[PDB]
């Protein structure tokens, strides 16, 4: 409690609002710095085929007509699990945190995914584990996300033994940090 | 948590670099594999790379760090890779798994040094080295077949089984697009023109690309050219002067089938294709004959597929099914194949990670990449 | 026993078959996955693997427990490498699999990957087990 949300918000894919892609890149790179080239390219991959990048938007700063990119999440399909989606890059603009927008992002993701027949969401975290358990996630097993591939690509594609050496890479992130795999039925 | 960065795909050729992002259908950057240095007469830089060397080529001597598909100047190759990451793609290499391509039969010590430089100089988090011809096969939608890869500096026949090149059967021919350009310069000069400078060579390369073709029956085409002017074409130089070209249009790429035209005592590409197949497992030859894939810029000549079909037919058993596949994007089929390979779910296991490199050293490339 | 080595090679689920085979004097399977292919390797197949003729099996292939294979790379008798990479052959569209053979002082170490498992992963796995056995005089 104490995070009631009052703003009007929509949830829309980046590839349908390309004019907001630069602002979305600003949002994500403020949290996770990497080259702007790479972040812009990552968002430019978004499509209806997945992966796709959803933005939480607010019509105005209640001043003029430029919409605010409040938050972002990336959704990807999952190898060998048709009803699963992998959720990544969940972020609310730093200056807008603590206002309920993170809850509304995650709940909007569920609505979006469920409407398209998906029944399970997966993600990794370490520091934010209690954010996700608070929203109904629990510990799960690892999954492999399916990355972007352009539409145009083919798509066709007896002596005794000596002692043995010393007698879960899925559960670590890029830097050898153990991470929690979380999941939620939707 | 943050999504993982998309892999980079870098295809290093004797003449052109093609670079981009895995999953894209075309490279983001295509630029010349050159390092330039002042001819005679600070200056601004002790050397110039890629598109900057191209812009300033008038005052520079140009060197190609890759010869016949093989890296031979490692200091200048490092400049090319640096230029690729920071100037052409404008990415940070330490942020991306990087797929590199290599020539068929790339020497053992070369692929180790490639691995060492990528991990220690550019600090990539992971890398992989794939044979160029194999990637072109993937781009054609197949995993078994025999590829004819002819670029600017080298031509290879590469038979491939289930995605694995068969090195014992690979054929190499040190004749490719730059030699054909040099030959056209020579025989155009024998026609009355004078193309002899490095700048004039670039013009003749454009003539070659725009007007040359492979004759289905070479001697008949020569007779046609001698008895009328129906095969002659004009070409407008940058200064407005016009030249005309006749049987040179098809004599130039006929060299691919008759290397004696440039003084080489070597079998033509049709014979090397046959010889390559005959060194392969008997059980896969039918599939090789049925899946001849053309790749590289020097296979772009009109008529080359029909000519290969005819010549391979004459060499093969009379009952053998022969098919030549010439994809339209085959100037870039190596890069496209790398984009596919680095995008496959099955490719996650294949990367060499920085940790694997720290454990095993550069020779890990020999275990994991073939 | 040697079957501990087989369990060790099979533990990570990447391989469908594995075996340790003695190739000196009279060859024999020291340990193998029961019910699979390598367990049935014959002395004549071992002799082809380690024999003097390193050329005929390119055009004729070779067999392992009667399973026909195609040779991709052969370094089995070469210093510092001592490995051979193969891919099985099938009929009627059935899947094929990558195999690596490594040669120690007294054994051959064989591994066959499951479907889709890259030959490089299998080679690395086989090379490391062979390095371990060489370390201990085997
Ligand atoms: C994680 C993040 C999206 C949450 O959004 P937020 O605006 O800060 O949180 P909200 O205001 O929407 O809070 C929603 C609910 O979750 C709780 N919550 C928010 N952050 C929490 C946290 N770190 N731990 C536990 N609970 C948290 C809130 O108390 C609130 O509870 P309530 O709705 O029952 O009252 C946001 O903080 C962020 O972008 N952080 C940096 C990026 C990051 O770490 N991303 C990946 C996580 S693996
Ligand atoms: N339409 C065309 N017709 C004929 N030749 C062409 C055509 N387009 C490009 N070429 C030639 O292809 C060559 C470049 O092709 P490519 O990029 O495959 O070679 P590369 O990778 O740079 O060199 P290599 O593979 O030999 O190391 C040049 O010689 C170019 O002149
Ligand atoms: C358009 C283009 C084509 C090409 O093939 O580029 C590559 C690389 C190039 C490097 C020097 C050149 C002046 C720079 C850019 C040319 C790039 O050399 C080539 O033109 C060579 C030189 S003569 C020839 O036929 N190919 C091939
Ligand atoms: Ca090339």
């Amino acid at each position: 409690a104490g995070h009631m949300s009052l703003a009007e918000l929509t949830l829309e894919p980046v590839h349908r609002r390309p004019e907001l892609l630069d602002a979305c890149a600003d949002l994500i790179n403020d949290q996770w710095p990497r080259s702007r080239t790479s972040r812009l390219h990552s968002l430019g991959q978004s499509s209806d085929a997945f992966p796709l990048c959803l933005m939480l938007l607010s019509p105005h700063p209640t001043l003029e007509a430029a919409p605010v990119v409040v938050g972002h999440a990336r959704l990807s399909r999952v190898l060998n699990q048709p009803q699963s989606l992998l959720v990544e890059t969940v972020v609310v603009a730093r200056a807008l945190r603590g206002r309920g927008f993170g809850r509304r992002l995650m709940e909007g993701l569920e609505v979006f995914a469920r409407a398209r027949g998906f029944r399970k969401l997966h993600l990794t975290t370490h520091d934010q584990v209690h954010f996700y358990t608070h929203l109904g996630y629990q510990l799960g097993e690892p999954v492999q996300g399916l990355v972007f591939t352009s539409r145009r690509l083919p798509a066709t594609l007896l002596p005794p033994p000596p002692p043995l050496p010393e007698c879960e890479t899925q559960y670590q992130n890029v830097r050898g940090r153990p991470i929690f795999w979380m999941e939620k039925d939707i | 948590d943050e999504d993982e960065t998309t892999a980079l795909v870098c295809d290093n050729g004797s003449g052109l670099v093609k670079a981009g992002f895995a999953g894209d259908d075309a490279p983001r950057a295509v630029f010349p594999s050159i390092v330039g240095r002042p001819r005679h007469q600070m200056g601004q830089k002790d050397s110039y790379v890629g598109d900057e060397a191209q812009s300033k080529r008038g005052i520079l001597t140009l060197k190609y760090p890759i010869e016949h598909g093989i890296i031979t100047n490692w200091d200048d190759m490092e400049k090319i890779w640096h230029h690729t990451f920071y100037n052409e793609l404008r990415v940070a290499p330490e942020e991306h798994p990087t797929l590199l391509t290599e020539a068929p039969l790339n020497p053992k010590a070369n692929r180790e040094k490639m691995t060492q430089i990528m991990f220690e100089t550019f600090n990539v988090p992971a890398m992989y080295v794939a044979i160029q011809a194999v990637l072109s096969l993937y781009a054609s939608g197949r995993t078994t077949g025999i590829v004819l890869d002819s670029g600017d500096g080298v031509t290879h026949n590469v038979p491939i089984y289930e995605g694995y090149a068969l090195p014992h059967a690979i054929m190499r021919l040190d004749l490719a697009g730059r030699d054909l350009t040099d030959y056209l310069m020579k025989i155009l000069t024998e026609r009355g023109y004078s193309f002899v400078t490095t700048a004039e060579r670039e013009i003749v390369r454009d003539i070659k690309e725009k007007l040359c073709y492979v004759a289905l029956d070479f001697e008949n085409e020569m007779a046609t050219a001698a008895s009328s002017s129906s095969l002659e074409k004009s070409y407008e130089l940058p200064d407005g002067q016009v030249i005309t070209i006749g049987n040179e249009r098809f004599r130039c790429p006929e060299t691919l089938f008759q290397p004696s035209f440039i003084g080489m005592e070597s079998a033509g590409i049709h014979e090397t294709t046959y010889n390559s197949i005959m060194k392969c497992d008997i059980d896969i030859r039918k599939d090789l004959y049925a899946n001849n894939v053309m790749s590289g810029g020097t296979t772009m000549y009109p008529g080359i597929a029909d000519r290969m079909q005819k010549e391979i037919t004459a060499l093969a058993p009379s009952t053998m099914k022969i098919k030549i596949i010439a994809p339209p994007e085959r100037k870039y089929s190596v890069w496209i194949g790398g984009s596919i390979l680095a995008s496959l779910s099955t490719f996650q296991q294949m990367w060499i990670t920085k940790q694997e490199y720290d454990e095993a050293g550069p020779s890990i490339v020999h275990r994991k990449c073939f | 026993g040697w079957n501990a080595y087989i369990d060790n090679l099979m533990a990570d689920g990447t391989c469908q078959d594995a075996a340790i085979v003695g190739y000196k004097d009279s060859p024999s399977v020291w340990a193998a996955v029961p019910g699979k292919t390598f367990v049935n390797i014959t002395p004549a197949e071992v002799g082809v693997l380690v024999g003097k003729d390193r050329s005929s099996f390119y055009v004729n292939g070779l067999t392992l427990g009667g399973q026909k294979c195609s040779v991709i790379r052969d370094s089995l008798l070469q210093d510092g490498e001592f490995s051979m990479d193969l891919r099985t052959k099938s009929t009627g569209g059935a899947p094929t699999f990558n195999v690596t053979v490594t040669k120690t002082d007294k054994t051959l170490v064989l591994l066959m990957g499951k479907e889709g498992v890259h030959g490089g992963l299998i080679n690395k796995k086989c090379y490391e087990m062979a390095s371990h056995l060489r370390r201990s005089q085997y």
